[PDB]
């Protein structure tokens, strides 16, 4: 809206290009540490 | 069919263990990993394809041309 | 004729009426060239448009 | 073996004429494959 | 769009227009169409390509953006609590652009 | 910092490099050597045929990724790649045969070959000190001795299962008298090619080309090489008696020691780990104990494919590196 | 000798040393990440990165910026000879050890 | 059905994104993943009222040189071989009818039903091809018949 698309675009590839690189490299995944809940949210779920 | 030459991930020949695995699998009744364990294959990537891959070609060869 | 009544009989009017064809299935909607059909898969580093 | 084809039971080696006979010799089975060559061939193993 | 050409065999493109498309990646299709008049292409290149049709009609938003993972992407580096280094930052930059 | 990673039970802590006198007040660690040198050292493990294992110390993750990298890809090693084939009825589909073979491991160096080239086409290609072409037949003959009914199928019918060992080679003019003491042999031998009966038979010639890794794994000289990084524990507090034979209960058997209910909890050694960081799960065992490793000190190990003796297979990665640097110094550089 | 090595990148800089962005062929990180790491221990050095621009192409491209005085294709000869010196120290440690094994 | 396979869940390469898996090089080149895929074609021999049969004869052979390229690839038979490379083009299996075929015979005739229309199909395709198995064989009807594979 202000500078016009051809440089604002031009952040977006930067955007992806940045991204798609660094994520893998750093990293990022699930575990069943997260679903499952430990203790706790089972005894207060059992009331709730 | 056959025993995979390598495990899609070591690398190993895997090849050669096949026939000498079936051999203490049916004479000296043992268990598995066990088995493996002093077979040679300590990391289990390779390993799956010892407990995996059934044996086909001998169920084909049933079918072979001369019969 | 034969006596079964196949049912393919008409098309003339109906020719320009229905689903594919003369209607609005093959002149509105006419079969194209220089074209191509893929399945799709990623390309971040491939810049946008 | 080196002849040009096989029975599909018998497995039985025979070779043929034209317009001649679909049996073979020995099957009283029909069907039947045909021998491979002895002309060379060449896979790349990657 | 414009054409590149890669190896392999299949349409590739950048992420941020799949929405307009609404394409899911997955195992789905596509089809690709050229011009043919030269007039044609410069109609639909400088007008119905991306950079001038970014936004939706109906709200008036840009449809094209992060989807998915360069959303939580972005998130991860832009996260408070991390921190870089002039090596770090550096190699970063660079895979940026 | 201090060569020190975070273990933590959901993350981990400190990991690029971050040594060099870009990033500080004081400004240090900066390059030169000897101080590098005279830091840097180096330990094995131990050393055998078709496997080797050691470790390393005082360098950054970078240089070290590379001899992994370099290793596993961009080494040289040499493997019957293209397949010539003596007609072949049998069951397994003749080109999965041809990968087989085109992967089987051989025992023969490089150093004795050159590299194909895509120019000097049609025989030119292929030629005597550049190429190493291997033969087999066998049309399977049921032996006649027939002890009992399904015997392995072998005293049914000679040799069955076709093996490496199976594979000879013809040597040719200057081919022969190059490999003399140097018998051209498949490294293991035992592999199944392939299974048949008796009515089928299989012949080819395939041939041998030097190549690469990264190109295809056929091409590995190892099977797997790897660097673990070398495990490190801190602890606190005596936190002696049965709760501490808890706490090593809690890692593998190597884990840390205990000379007595007395004197606590002590590292035996360490390297046994798995680094698996249970401990933080018990919750108890938290406060005494951080869990890490050090950026520094390399566990780092491979496995011979068979094709020679992985010290020099390492050597040889490091100078293929220090090559690929040197021809890109005296290289020019056009603007 | 061959010419297409390293084509260096002239919208890249501006002039006199300073910045330059160059393209390595047929090369990766292998090289680079390890390149990258005793370059950027040289002092009057401020950014030099890699990356590839896309894996299913061959091309490796490295970006070099520093603080006036010394060039960035001076500073690339300086830090790739030392890596020369690195391996130098590899093999001269490491096969002394080993030949004492 | 299926392969047994080591699987990490990451970002890795942001080529990642939506459902898109990646795989590993010299692991599909180790072997993985692999497939062949069995096709066939067929063909029924049909005679006519013209009392004439249609001839799989050919094989040219110019020059003494070498069996076309356009066609070659056959055989002395002249049909497809055996374990042969086969590619797009050429012919693995050539069916020749007469062009008096088609028309009312009459019992008149002297010499010539030498007249052959050939339609040789083509193996079209986007990459070469293999012929492990061919089929001469018959039906109920007493009449030449070949379905083969690739
Ligand atoms: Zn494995
Ligand atoms: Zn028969």
């Amino acid at each position: 809206r202000d500078y016009g698309p051809q440089e604002a675009a031009n952040a977006m590839n930067r955007m992806a290009k940045l991204c798609a690189r660094f994520l893998g490299n750093r990293g990022f995944s699930i575990g069943i540490n997260d679903v499952t809940p430990a203790d706790d949210l089972k005894q207060k779920k059992e009331e709730l | 069919m056959i025993v995979p030459v390598r495990c899609f991930s070591c690398g190993k020949v895997v090849g050669d263990k096949w026939e000498s695995y079936l051999n203490l699998l049916q004479e000296d009744e043992l268990d598995e990993g066990t088995a493996l364990s002093r077979l040679g294959l300590k990391r289990y990537c390779c390993r799956r394809m010892i407990l995996t891959h059934v044996d086909l070609i001998e169920k084909f060869l049933r079918y072979n041309p001369l019969e | 004729n034969g006596g079964g009544k196949v049912k393919p009989i008409r098309g003339f009017c109906q020719r320009l009426k229905g689903k594919q064809g003369r209607f609005r299935g093959n002149l509105s909607g006419k079969r194209v060239d220089f074209s191509g059909r893929t399945v799709i898969s990623p390309d971040p580093n491939l810049s946008i448009d | 073996a080196t002849l040009k084809y096989i029975c599909a039971e018998c497995s039985s080696k025979l070779s043929l004429s034209r317009t001649d006979a679909v049996r073979c010799k020995d099957c009283g089975h029909r069907i039947l494959l045909k021998a491979r060559t002895k002309r060379l061939v060449q896979f790349e193993a990657r | 769009h414009y054409a590149k050409i890669r190896p392999w065999r299949t349409f590739r493109l950048n992420e941020c227009v799949c929405t307009p498309y609404n394409a899911d990646f997955d195992g789905d299709e596509m089809n690709l169409h050229v011009p043919q008049t030269e007039e044609a292409r410069a109609e639909a290149i400088n007008l119905m390509g991306v950079k001038n049709n970014l936004l939706t009609p109906k709200s008036g938003e840009p449809i094209i953006a992060a989807t998915q993972d360069f959303i939580t992407g972005s998130y991860l580096i832009s996260h408070k609590d991390s921190f870089y280094d002039r090596a770090t930052l550096t190699q970063l930059l660079s895979m940026m652009s | 910092m201090s060569n020190i990673v975070g273990i933590e039970y959901n993350r981990v802590t400190n990991t690029t490099s971050t040594d060099f006198p870009g990033f500080s007040k004081d400004a240090e660690n900066e390059w030169n050597v000897e101080k590098f040198k005279k830091d840097f050292e180096v330990n094995i493990s131990s050393l055998d045929a078709r496997e080797a294992n050691f470790d390393l110390i005082n360098i950054d993750t970078s240089i070290a990724n590379a001899f992994r990298r370099i290793m596993i890809s961009e080494v040289p090693s040499v493997a019957a790649e293209y397949v010539y084939f003596f007609n072949n009825t049998s069951v397994i589909q003749d080109e999965v045969l041809a990968h087989r073979i085109g992967l089987v491991p051989l025992k023969v160096d490089p150093d004795m070959l050159t590299w194909v080239d895509s120019n000097l086409p049609d025989d030119e290609k292929f030629t005597d000190e550049n190429t190493i072409v291997l033969s087999l037949n066998v049309k399977c003959t049921r032996n006649p001795d027939a002890p009992k009914g399904s015997t392995d199928p072998k005293e049914l019918y000679n040799n069955a299962h076709v093996y490496a060992r199976d594979l000879k080679f013809e040597p040719q003019g200057r081919q022969s008298t190059t490999f003399a003491d140097c018998p051209v042999v498949p490294a293991d031998p035992d592999i199944l090619l392939a299974k048949l009966r008796p009515g089928q038979e299989i012949s080819l010639k395939a041939h041998c080309i030097l190549g690469i890794g990264g190109d295809h794994a056929k091409f590995s000289p190892v099977s797997t090489a790897s660097y673990r990084l070398l495990p490190q524990i801190n602890i606190l507090q005596p936190i002696k008696g049965e709760s501490a034979r808890r706490f090593q209960k809690c890692f593998p058997p190597g884990v840390i020691g205990i000379d007595e209910g007395s004197d606590e909890a002590y590292v035996k050694d360490a390297r046994k780990d798995t680094v698996s960081r249970e401990v933080l799960r018990y919750e108890e065992f938290a406060d005494k104990v951080k869990l890490g490793r050090v950026r520094n000190h390399f566990i780092f190990n491979v496995e011979s494919a068979g094709a020679m003796t992985p010290e020099e297979i390492f050597f040889k990665s490091v100078r293929i590196l220090k090559n690929k640097a040197e021809y890109l110094k005296n290289c020019p550089i056009t603007q | 000798p061959d010419r297409e090595k390293i084509k260096l990148l002239t919208q890249a800089t501006s002039e006199d040393g300073t910045s330059a962005s160059f393209q390595i062929v047929e090369e990766d990180h292998t090289l680079g990440n390890a390149l990258r790491y005793v370059i950027m221990k040289n002092p009057d050095v401020e950014f030099c990165g890699y990356s590839i621009p896309h894996p299913s192409e061959n091309l490796l491209n490295i970006r070099i910026q520093t603080y006036g005085e010394t060039t960035a294709v001076d500073a690339l000869q300086k830090g790739l000879k030392d890596l020369m010196d690195l391996c130098d120290v590899v093999e001269s440690k490491f096969t002394e050890k080993i030949k004492s094994m | 059905a299926g392969q047994n396979a080591t699987v990490a869940v990451m970002s890795y390469s942001g080529y990642d994104i939506e459902d898109a898996l990646v795989l590993n090089k010299s692991s599909i080149d180790r072997g993985f993943g692999r497939c062949e895929t069995r096709r066939k074609t067929t063909t029924v021999l049909k005679r006519y009222a013209n009392h004439t049969q249609d001839i799989i004869g050919g094989m040219r052979v110019d020059e003494n040189g070498d069996p076309i390229w356009q066609h070659q690839s056959l055989g002395p038979d002249g049909l497809g071989e055996v374990g042969m490379k086969v590619q797009s083009g050429q012919i693995y299996i050539n069916k020749s009818v007469p062009t008096n075929s088609a028309d009312a015979p009459n019992p008149n005739n002297v010499n010539v039903q030498t007249q052959y229309r050939e339609a040789p199909v083509i193996y079209r395709g986007p990459e070469p091809s293999h012929i492990d198995q061919v089929m001469m064989s018959v039906s109920d009807n007493d009449q030449a018949l070949i379905k083969v594979l690739l």
